[PDB]
């Protein structure tokens, strides 16, 4: 019931930010029912994939609703109804407080009511700051009007791992600038980290006392950005396209930028439909890891795939258990890793199968798009403005699912079988 | 209100399922993972943990209840410490289960808000029934005062109210006759008394026993 | 150790048959070095990918000695070792009756020596008389010195699960005979069933006698053939290219024929070239997984998929243990198949990774291609005659690895951790 | 015929290798992990789990047979409490192995629709056999009539039926006679009787015991 | 410096926290997991091991450490198997916790660079205390020479230093005063001596005991 409560509150988001955004007041041209549902599914998913341009379609109040489900998505739907429930003086009960466990992916119920007040505030703090910060910038160049609300707009997506831009250009513009590159990358890393690594290098500031999620998340997402900005750079560097005609300052920021936003922000600077085959077959597996278990991004985790990896190493090592930073991880652990892979691939495997039948559409495409939509990157080659009325249905689903977890959907209509009756072992040859 | 119970036992197992029957959020914790699981459709949350670690304890956001029972009266161990780290965390109230009497004042010593004795509250009650077959079930007042809901005999069948000199002689005032299921409160004279019945009086604790032997 | 001499014995063969096929003996036209060795590499481990016409390229010896290599690597390499040793009167030690239980994947080392004396019998007596049955269709087509011999390769050829054919057209000329059809399938579907699964049915002619692996393989090809028989004749109906302009008997024939070649055959009846999308999906899917744990197939097996699927849904439903067929299913076996589907799925990501840099194709040929050459199907799209020299040699190491299986391939050059140390737990979140 | 068997021991462990002889449906259900695997090959259906708990014995569909036998004879807390919540459960046969006299009482106030005493019943019967040698198996038809399977001694050898008085001294009846892996069943008059093979007769129970002193 | 502390007991638990304090790299080995658990987090490296295998211990890097100390002290037979390995391997530092005399005697054989009697040290101490209430902590110098911080009596209050005699009659030299948590060293004449805190002493073991019974 805990997982029905957020599978039902998070659809709920969708079908009301579909109708404000179909609202006449909320838009400047006609919008169809599947495009006003598709983009408010894809704000609550934090996705940020747009069948049409979100500048020149919506308005300001179009946009500002825009920023309410992308906020409310990104933090979650349980996050912001214990505000409301601490602001109207009612106490969390018990109940509630399992609401908070299986919303936030936690062990325990111990001090996850604090953890929600330490994330909102560091939340509204942080994209505060980094407006102003970015005021120094959008101010200038678009007036006090519109150079604020720009900045706004952008500080929250980048923050909970978004990809929507008011330009035409999702940052093609910005390739070559250190205020843009550094300012917003530093949001979904920070946004995508998680918030209990977050909050314990807050009350923390010494490495050896931090815990085995901490340390990994730290340690994870540096060599897999080092790994990942290496491989985009030696591949594109003689690409014409895409990192030919730039300088070696300028061809640095993009391949630094492009190998941080898949994970899940969905920014660019360069152009991923022209990008080599090499490249996107590399992205495609950096997109299906996220980043953070209780943070804004979506697919399987960081710490997912580490203790996957290192579970496999370890018995082809011959080893009995599997030890990270000297100390073991239990099989409860691994179960659950190996459930969220699992799962994850069988959902992504049945979109791209339901794709191919509906799209006529490059396969490379069809690929690019569902690992996308299922992990919330949002990054296009050039498919969700071609996309059919089935097509978009089916990308609704998977961002759905993505945002929600693969096995919080599950657990919604699977009923629990409880039987403590157990039975003779089976030999069975699994080479 | 929010309540932990402490130990699934035959006590703590009663205290969990009379709670949730009157809808109240009841947090099951046992170091047993049967209990657990026999328990937790009657609980609202049911964890298997330990009570004596503060690092378990604290995962359970134990600091969010009013009331903690700790039903453990068995091992003194285990009783002793987890309410010291419950009134270490500041636990507003804390009722613990003992075993005896030594048992009794080491909680005492430690800051227990309440100590029951459920077997032997029981005892003194079942005994009292043993000696005298009259009375069924009766509740302190005081030391010298109590209400005794009385078994009727063979010589109070069909006998009024106003003949019973319970008042005048006796001192003691009949509260209310449960006449085969039809219960009347504060009955005015006279009434008839009937058959084997429930006959709830009120009086001085040696002045019921002197209307039991002769009345 | 055993399995560094399997790696090494598996290699080996590669080498003699490279420089028999280089002969001009063996040849009706000058050879590449690296066709040559491609060609022995595809047979050794029984892939069927043919970068040059068999029929062609080679003569009547050179085809022999195709035949040499398909019947050592079908069986495997440990197997003819045990009956020239039996041959020459040598009794097999304790030594040699180990590496005969890691060639069979076998947990034991009870009763594996009669198991290669009861499966090299039943591999000449099958394949003797399934060359008779060819033999009525084959010698009237193709007279007696070339029916014969066209019998006697393809029957070899189909038991082993090579798809290799002496024909320009692989079996496309024979879509609506009954004769090659049930002849043929018979052979791959017994031959790739697993060499215990047979045992157990010759001497136990009772289902409920039957073990665990028994019964998972009998029920598992049914309703996994049934499921893709279905899958290909609704997607393939309306399509011109394949299936369109065929009668009602003979979409029937070449859609039970698609169905079950995959696993792991390779022969086909309908160009993979000019079929649909969604059919290749699924195909890539159904290519993925083998069949038999010790048979004549290679990539994950059949038992591998449903007992990880069979492990995540019992999670999924709150089960505390994986029960198929009222049997219990331990921990090690859940880990060795989670080690065996990680480990296949990264050789593969690397193939297609390798591949995208090298070649320069269509992303859909280039998956096909890797799944085809790990999985040892030898189906095509039309890549293999257009691979470079480069693109070859990663095919021959996807080959090689993919026929030898993923474990035994690490576990030759992995050297043992054996500690008797733990570690204390460590707390790690995997949502 | 679905039947349930609770309990792999040396009684219960017979009845499942039986019953899978004959072609039935078994249930084989015990506590031990070992027990279970050792019968799984044996039963139909074995299952690990605790037949004391309601949650656990409904997960096995034990209401969908009609025989269920708790072979349970050391643990009488065990005993008892499964045959309760069976007979809760409308089981329309129960049969409980039991272990001694207050055992057997509480099986039948709490509703065991058949007891069994395993060893008891045995232990007669071989302490008939000790008692006299010439004794082999022996049924009671009643307190006062049997059919014993006699053995035959020197003295009987290459006599006949009719030599043998025993229909009208000793009111007995000869009924088969197992003569060196030949059998017999109602022997003519009259019938050589060789060294010691298996014969079969019936009378009543002190009758009997005369033609094996006097006549055997 | 590099620790290996083998066992986390009363005693092995103690140097783990101390030396962890201290900002030093400790190996924390036991053979029980929940011991290993409890001190992952005062510890560089905590690892469940058995010390009596010889397997186990050279896969902990055991060679690495200069100092190894085998804090087992109930398990004669796990104690001296694990110091005779640390011997073999040319452990240049090895201090192992005993039990008993004989238990003395066995690690003196085998090599123990040192033996620590953990709790008969401070059964000596604490009885001197129990014998003597005047007196606090006391350090041997020698046999017969100690520092005792005694504790100033009634008679002692409202007195200078240069009153007391101790450095003529007694042969005593007066060290420090901890004056109501302000602490002296070495004190000049006169300092006034108040109620009852800690006096620094030094002098003969006799001639400290006469100070305290006539002084
Ligand atoms: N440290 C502990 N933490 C949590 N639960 C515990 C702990 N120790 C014991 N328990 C559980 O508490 C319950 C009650 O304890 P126990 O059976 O020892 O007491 P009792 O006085 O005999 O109980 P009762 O009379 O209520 O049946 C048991 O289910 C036991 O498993
Ligand atoms: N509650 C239970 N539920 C199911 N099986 C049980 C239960 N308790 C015991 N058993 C199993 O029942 C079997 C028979 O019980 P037990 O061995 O105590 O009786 P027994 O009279 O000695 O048996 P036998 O003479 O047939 O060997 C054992 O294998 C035991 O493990
Ligand atoms: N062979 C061993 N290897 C490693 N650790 C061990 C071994 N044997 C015992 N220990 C651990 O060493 C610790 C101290 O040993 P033990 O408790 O027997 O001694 P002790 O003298 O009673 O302890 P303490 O330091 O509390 O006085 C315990 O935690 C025990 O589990
Ligand atoms: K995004
Ligand atoms: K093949
Ligand atoms: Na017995
Ligand atoms: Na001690």
């Amino acid at each position: 019931t805990p997982p029905q409560v957020l599978a039902i509150g998070f659809f709920l988001t969708i079908i009301i930010g579909a109708v404000l955004l179909m609202l006449p007041i909320s838009t400047t041209k006609p919008l169809s029912w599947i495009d006003a549902l598709f983009t408010a599914a894809s704000a609550t998913t934090v996705t940020g994939l747009a069948v049409v341009d979100t500048g020149t379609q919506f308005t300001v109040f179009g946009q500002t609703v825009i920023m309410g489900l992308i906020q409310i998505g990104g933090l979650g739907f349980m996050t912001f109804a214990v505000l409301i429930v601490m602001i109207l003086g009612k106490k969390i009960g018990l109940k509630e407080r399992m609401l908070v466990q299986e919303a936030l992916n936690q062990p325990t119920i111990g001090g996850v009511i604090g953890l929600v007040k330490v994330l909102f505030l560091f939340s509204i703090s942080i994209e505060l700051i980094a407006a102003l910060i970015l005021s120094i910038r959008l101010v200038p160049q678009y007036g006090w009007s519109s150079g604020l609300f720009a900045s706004l707009f952008h500080a929250i997506s980048a923050f909970n791992n978004a990809g929507f831009s008011l330009w035409p250009d999702n940052l093609m513009s910005y390739v070559g600038d250190p205020t843009v590159n550094l300012v917003i990358t530093f949001l979904f890393i920070t946004g995508g980290i998680g918030f209990t690594v977050l909050f314990d290098v807050m009350k923390n500031r010494r490495f050896k006392t931090f815990s085995l999620h901490t340390k990994l998340m730290l340690t994870g997402t540096l060599m897999l950005n080092a790994i990942a900005m290496l491989t985009v750079f030696i591949l594109e560097y003689s690409n014409p396209g895409t990192l030919g005609h730039l300088h070696i300052v300028d061809k640095l920021w993009a391949s630094y930028f492009q190998a941080v936003t898949p994970r899940t922000a969905g920014f660019n600077s360069l152009d991923f439909g022209s990008m080599r085959e090499g490249t996107i077959v590399f992205t495609l597996l950096l997109m299906f890891i996220g980043a953070g278990s209780a943070s804004t991004a979506s697919g399987i985790k960081l710490t997912t795939f580490i203790v996957i990896l290192t579970s496999v190493i370890a018995y082809l090592r011959g080893k009995k258990e599997t030890v990270i930073f000297r100390r073991s991880i239990k099989y409860p652990i691994i179960i659950k890793a190996l459930a969220v892979s699992v799962t994850s691939l069988f959902i992504v495997f049945l979109g791209i199968f339901a794709l191919t039948i509906t799209e006529q559409a490059p396969f490379l495409q069809i690929v690019f798009e569902t690992f996308s939509a299922f992990g919330t990157v949002g990054l296009t080659m050039g498919l969700t403005p071609e996309l059919t009325t089935a097509g978009k249905c089916i990308i609704i689903v998977i961002m759905f699912i993505g945002r929600i977890g693969p096995l919080t959907f599950v657990f919604s209509f699977a009923k629990t079988e409880q039987s403590n009756i157990r039975y003779p072992d089976g030999e069975v040859f699994t080479g | 209100k929010q309540f932990a119970v402490i130990g699934l036992g035959r006590f703590g197992g009663s205290i969990c399922k009379e709670l949730h029957r009157m809808g109240h959020e009841v947090l099951a914790v046992d170091i047993n993972e049967e209990k657990v699981n026999a328990y937790a459709s009657y609980a609202t949350h049911a964890v298997i943990a330990n009570a004596t670690e503060e690092n378990e304890l604290l995962s359970l956001g134990i600091r969010n209840f009013e009331y903690v029972i700790v039903a453990i009266g068995a091992n003194i161990q285990a009783s002793t410490l987890t309410t010291l780290l419950l009134k270490e965390l500041d636990i507003p109230n804390i009722w613990v289960k003992a075993q005896n009497y030594y048992h009794h004042k080491v909680l005492e010593k430690i800051g227990a808000d309440r100590i029951i004795h459920p077997e032997k509250d029981m005892g003194v009650k079942i005994a009292q029934s043993l000696s005298d077959e009259n009375v069924l079930n009766y509740i302190d007042l005081s030391d010298e005062y109590s209400i005794v809901e009385l078994l009727a005999t063979r010589k109070l069948d069909s006998k009024s109210i106003i003949d019973l000199n319970v008042r005048a002689k006796y001192g003691c005032t009949i509260l209310a006759i449960k006449h085969h299921g039809d219960i009347c409160l504060s009955p005015a004279p006279e009434d008839i008394i009937r058959e084997q019945d429930c006959l709830v009086i009120m009086g001085h604790k040696k002045d019921i026993k002197r209307f039991e032997n002769e009345g």
